[PDB]
């Protein structure tokens, strides 16, 4: 019962923490303790928190997944939602990225910049395949930067 | 508050449509009908027929109709069963209809399928919204989004209109089950 | 502590009586509510806050965009901070 | 300059009229003339009797259920 | 629900020291008026029980009510009530019969006994105190007999110059299967009966 109370407590935080950014918290999926976030307003993204730690897993089925880590992940609340969101669509774009070369593997090419915090682990600036962590850089040295994460795909 | 109603030919619909739903679960709407017919053929008719029905509510009233031909009276027992079951009025069946209204943005979706003792009826949708303006300026966008999710082929009694209403409408919608 | 315009609206049960028969009612689990008129923009509506601490057994904000339901009052604080916040950020889209 | 900000607020009567698509329209008119002499997605998701305001030139109240032009004084023309 | 009634003739010669005496060790007084109305069935041929208890019983309290209105007749609130016979052979402990408290509203209340075919019967008004006693409850009777039919205006016609005061303790087991609770309610309406013997004789009476 205590366990239920543990259990049932963090929604109560997250339900108030739900308002901003309608996280309606759909039970289409699974009730598995992981949780089931939704998202507003609009096969459908799930936003998720669990361990606790930042993560994405758009699924229907089960598709694209991939964990974040900023701030402590530990107490809300809203603002720190809204910090979510500016990485968060940017993650969708990176989604769409993905669906173009699934259908060259890889453009080099990121951003198509989009607001706004930098402090992502997202993070920024994806290139082919992985994503390379650089958006900072200037564009003609981005191209070097970029080079050094080609030195990274190397190991 | 403008209500709306439907009758269907296509039997567990809904059941696969919770799943497929995208929003708000809430409180689970169901009601029960009853056949009623006195013992003796004394009670014919008009004053007192043979026909009665009781009401149950479980959305907050539990008043019972008691309806002998167009008289409706709410009552909360139930005790009144017992009353009479003494001498009078036997029994044959009740076919009554569980479902399970849905918060869900502007407007409420509610769902009963009529789960008859009799195997089945018929599903029965129901719909509320704040119509609050003229109702055939609303209605008709009640109906653009049957289509979503999507609706096809179907008995329509669907009349325009606080769910107390409902109370009224079904021994008018009793009639369509005489059939 | 940051200077912000109220009005604070009370309708206590005790409010009214004609004996002590009745004050004594006036003592009860009833819902208490609170109406609670921030002030915030001199052009843009107030944000109407209900407030209904029931004795056993608490913040509904709302404002120009939906209601809200909460329970800590540092929620509340936070929830305004969106709209001095995000409003602000209004101001600056022209 | 300011016509065209009036010219808004025609605009925000045509919101009127997609309310309707959801007379006074004449009066509102004779009082866009007496003007011109001189977020709301949410709104509706409050109607979902609703309110509702534009800023600029002055914070008009958008107030809808038919329609209420409540503006600010404190005058709402009908 | 299986009532529990007791009865308890009282001379109106030595009533009121009765009042000052229960008063004093029980709880209440609360003030009992209320009016009886029995609407009639009318079918022939048997079977039916058409018993002097079958006949129904519509209550109605109307004390609250105010006596110049002559609307009350539906106006006010309603019940129904059948109480069957008491279990044969039944003395020394209570005598125990079924009793079914129903309720309704709707504009629509007397009306409905002519839906069952009902007719007008006998009526009659209560009128006395009732006295808690956690479960078990006491109340005293007056039936007088009202000044017009439905009609609420005093003086009320006494049945006789000296009616006796009919004092009446009662319970209502929730339902008979449980012994268990019948046990409870035998023991607290055995604890009333020491309570009040001292100053009134009670016994158990057929019905």
């Amino acid at each position: 019962i205590l366990n239920r109370l543990y259990f049932f407590c963090i929604q109560t935080q997250l339900l108030e923490v739900a308002q901003c950014a309608e996280l309606h918290a759909v039970q289409g999926y699974y009730s598995f303790p992981y949780l089931t976030f939704s998202k507003g307003k609009w096969w459908v993204l799930a936003y998720n928190v669990e361990s606790n730690s930042w993560s994405v897993r758009l699924l229907n089925a089960a598709g694209q997944t991939l964990y974040t880590q900023d701030v402590h992940t530990t107490k809300g609340t809203l603002s720190i939602e809204s910090f979510s969101r500016l990485s968060y669509l940017l993650e969708v774009q990176i989604l769409l990225f993905n669906v173009q070369t699934a259908c060259a593997a890889p453009e080099m090419h990121l951003i198509k910049m989009n607001k706004t915090a930098d402090l992502t682990a997202i993070l920024k600036r994806i290139l082919a395949i992985s994503r390379k962590k650089x958006x900072x850089x200037x564009x003609x040295x981005x191209x070097x930067x970029x080079x050094x994460x080609x030195x990274x795909x190397x190991x | 508050p403008v209500h709306g109603v439907i009758y269907y030919s296509s039997p567990s619909m809904a059941t696969f449509l919770s799943p497929a739903q995208d929003n708000l679960v809430r409180t689970y709407f169901a009601q029960h009908l009853k056949k009623w017919v006195v013992q003796y053929k004394l009670y014919r008719n008009a004053v007192t027929p043979k026909t009665l029905e009781f009401l149950k509510q479980n959305i907050n009233p539990s008043m019972l109709a008691c309806v002998d031909e167009a008289t409706m009276i709410d009552a909360e027992p139930e005790l009144e069963d017992i009353i009479v079951r003494t001498k009078l009025w036997n029994f044959r069946q009740s076919f009554t209809i569980e479902g399970s209204i849905y918060e869900v943005g502007s407007f409420k979706v509610a769902i009963a399928n009529v789960l008859q003792k009799s195997v089945w009826k018929g599903i029965l949708f129901h719909v509320t919204y704040d119509g609050t303006e003229s109702v055939d300026l609303a209605r008709p966008i009640i109906q653009e989004f049957f289509l979503k999710c999507f609706l096809q082929n179907n008995k329509s009694v669907t009349p325009v209109y606080l769910d107390s209403k409902l109370l009224l409408q079904l021994f008018k919608q009793r009639i369509d089950t005489v059939s | 502590q940051r200077d912000i315009s109220f009005k604070f609206m009370p309708n206590y049960p005790w409010e009214k009586a004609k004996d002590f028969l009745e004050l004594e009612n006036s003592l009860s689990i009833n819902r208490l509510s609170i109406s609670w008129r921030i002030m915030v923009s001199n052009f843009e509506p107030a944000i109407f806050i209900q407030h209904t601490p029931t004795l056993h057994g608490v913040w509904r904000c709302k404002d120009q965009y939906s209601s809200n339901q909460f329970s800590s009052l540092k929620n509340v604080c936070q929830y305004i901070e969106h709209h001095i916040n995000s409003l602000s950020r209004r101001s600056k889209k022209t | 300059m300011s016509l065209e900000e009036q010219r808004t607020r025609d605009e925000l009567k045509h919101k009127l009229l997609d309310l309707n698509q959801l007379t006074i329209c004449p009066s509102l008119l004779k009082l866009l003339h007496p003007e011109t002499g001189t977020v709301n997605s949410f709104y509706t998701h409050l109607k979902s009797s609703n309110d509702t305001e534009n800023n600029e030139t002055k914070s008009i109240n958008g107030k809808s259920a038919k329609e209420p032009h409540h503006s600010e004084h404190d005058n709402d023309n009908f | 629900m299986q009532e529990l009634y007791l009865l308890g003739v009282v001379p109106s010669r030595r009533f009121e020291a009765v009042v000052n005496s229960l008063s004093k060790t029980l709880d209440g007084p609360k003030t009992i008026l209320e009016f009886w109305v029995v609407y009639r069935p009318k079918d022939v041929p048997p079977n039916l029980p058409r018993q002097p208890d079958s006949w129904l019983r519509l209550c109605s309290n109307i004390e609250s009510h105010d006596e110049t209105d002559t609307e009350w007749s539906k106006n006010t609130q309603w019940s129904m009530y059948l109480e069957g016979n008491s279990e044969p052979k039944r003395e020394d402990k209570c005598g125990i019969r079924p009793v079914n408290r129903a309720k309704l509203t709707n504009g629509s209340v007397t009306e409905f006994v002519e839906k069952m075919g009902y007719e007008f019967s006998h009526e009659y008004i209560i009128q006395g105190l009732e006295y808690f006693f956690f479960d078990t409850t006491v109340r005293i009777y007056q039936t007088l007999i009202p000044s017009q039919q439905r009609s609420i205006k005093p003086p009320f016609h006494p049945m006789n110059e000296e009616q006796p005061w009919i004092l009446h303790v009662y319970t209502h087991v929730a339902d008979a299967s449980n012994q268990v609770a019948m046990a409870k309610a035998e023991a607290n309406l055995t604890k009333v009966k020491t309570l009040l013997s001292a100053f009134c004789d009670l016994k158990n009476v057929r019905l």
